[PDB]
């Protein structure tokens, strides 16, 4: 997102691609499941495509 | 030697009240 | 090597929110007390062969009370500086909840929403010591100071980063500069030190405060009164018979005859003699530096007893006749207190153990020095009887002494009492 914000120029579409063969990166930890979960809604939010 | 973990642990009486509660229904 | 740089402000901060949840003042005092023991413990087990180091509670107390700070310029971010930083920052959406509630505060504090917000958001263990966050604050003044606000962005973003929900709302409080956490400044001073809130009152500052202030068992005489210094004297307040006896709660008490003598303070180390006055005011050329010179120093040097090696004295100095063995009114020395004698400093012992040691200083000898007529009274009428003598003897008054009185220099009462008819 920090990286989105930084471009002057006017940016029509915003994506993201997730290369990860992983499914349950957070198995030991919750509290970071929560956390990306709310990065995830933000980012949505403000328009960001993800894949 | 120690550290700031060490120093700084982690760390009848009276009188009975009633209240009669009565119902003003008409079958009473 | 400061205390704080080991000092995580996670600690700090659950202090302050322990001190806040805490309903009665005892349990605060508590929690700040037990805060301040493990932080004096720590700095005296690291700060072994030191050599006067100039580390004290500063870092930590200018936090816990943003209001006296003055080293730092005012931040230039307020409450809505602040929401608009961490709209920005954290990038929320404009329209979201979250960023609303945070510009909509109500211009259930600011700090509060700001908690909230960053619950879900924030980690749960901060890195940052209390150093560190002094030192992010102080950037941030100097580049407000300075009109640069890229740098307080950054460093904003920084503390944001790397502390704690908890952490942002202490922080986001301290920039505002209101805690709130149910002690008074007062109170706070108190436990830190019991002559913590007069020192700072006189000096309006933190800093010396919390450094001269550092031992607990050293208080304000200690440090007020220094070798080769000018201090200024005490003085009685005048007060009226009849109610004498209610002035020391009916306590025994010291009876002094009155000298119209012009009041000076004077330093022995060795062959060296100074002397100063009430106003600071330097005559050691009158009486001479050395036992060599002068006409009264010289006359003295014997006197003193060789277990007398530095000391200090006040008193008052007069003129003397042997010829009629009288004292002209507005070389003879009158000594009635002793400051510091040798290694040890006798500001916090009081009147009494001055009076005793008085008498092992030196051997008194008439027309050069000696020690000042004085008895002991308990009652109104050994008071009437001793103002009687006075006006026989052509004495302007008489001086009431308490001995449980103890030194506090440049303070107007205490057991100093001045009687004169009237």
């Amino acid at each position: 997102a920090n990286l989105f914000s930084d471009v002057q120029f006017k940016m029509s579409h915003k994506r993201i691609m997730l290369f990860t063969n992983e499914d349950n990166p957070h198995g030991n930890d919750s509290a970071k499941a929560s956390r990306a979960r709310t990065k995830a809604g933000d980012l949505r939010d403000t328009g960001i495509f993800l894949d | 030697m120690s550290g700031w973990e060490s120093y700084y642990k982690t760390e009848y009486s009276g009188r009975d009240s009633l209240i009669f509660l009565v119902d003003a229904s008409k079958a009473m | 090597q400061t205390v704080a740089s080991h000092v995580p402000f996670a600690d700090l901060c659950s202090t302050l929110e322990r001190i806040q949840k805490s309903k009665g003042r005892a349990e605060k005092i508590r929690h700040f007390r037990e805060f301040l023991d493990s932080w004096r413990k720590f700095h005296d087990a690291l700060h072994k062969n030191h050599k006067d180091v100039t580390d004290s509670f500063y870092p930590a107390m200018r936090l816990i009370l943003p209001q006296l700070e003055r080293e730092r310029m005012a931040y230039g971010i307020k409450e809505t500086m602040l929401a608009k930083l961490y709209i920005e920052l954290l990038n929320l959406p404009r329209d979201g909840k979250d960023a609303l509630k945070l510009l909509n505060y109500r211009t259930g504090d600011f700090a509060m929403i700001a908690y909230f917000v960053l619950k879900p958001r924030c980690l749960q263990k901060g890195s940052l010591t209390i150093q560190q966050v002094n030192d992010l604050l102080d950037s941030i003044a100097s580049n407000n100071s300075a009109k640069r606000k890229d740098l307080i962005k950054k460093s904003l973003l920084q503390l944001i980063t790397q502390s704690s929900a908890l952490e942002q709302k202490w922080l986001i409080r301290m920039i505002i500069k209101d805690l709130k956490l149910g002690v008074s400044q007062q109170t706070i001073f108190s436990v830190f030190h019991n002559d913590a809130a007069e020192l700072h009152n006189v000096t309006t500052d933190l800093e010396k405060v919390c450094r001269q202030l550092h031992d607990p068992s050293v208080g304000l005489s200690d440090i007020s009164i220094t070798l080769f210094s000018a201090f200024k004297p005490m003085l009685a307040a005048i007060a009226d018979i009849e109610h004498i006896e209610k002035d020391m709660k009916h306590q025994s008490f010291y009876i002094e005859t009155k000298l119209d003598g012009e009041r000076m303070q004077m330093h022995k180390d060795g062959d060296v003699y100074k002397y100063f006055s009430r106003n600071g005011y330097n005559y050691t050329d009158q009486f001479g530096a050395s036992p060599t010179e002068g006409s009264l120093t010289p006359f003295i040097h014997n006197a003193f007893k060789a277990d007398i090696q530095i000391c200090i004295l006040d008193g008052e100095m007069m003129a003397y006749n042997p010829n009629t063995q009288t004292f002209m009114q507005k070389t003879c020395y009158c000594v009635f207190d002793v400051l510091m004698v040798n290694n040890k400093k006798l500001g916090h012992e009081t009147l009494r153990k001055r009076y005793e040691i008085l008498s092992s200083i030196f051997t008194p000898i008439p027309g050069r020095i000696e020690i000042v007529q004085k008895t002991q009274a308990h009652t109104k009428n050994e008071v009437i009887d001793a103002l009687n003598e006075a006006i026989d003897k052509r004495e302007e008054g008489i001086m009431v002494k308490q001995p449980l009185s103890i030194y506090k220099p440049d303070k107007r009462g205490e057991g100093w009492l001045k009687i004169k008819p009237e």
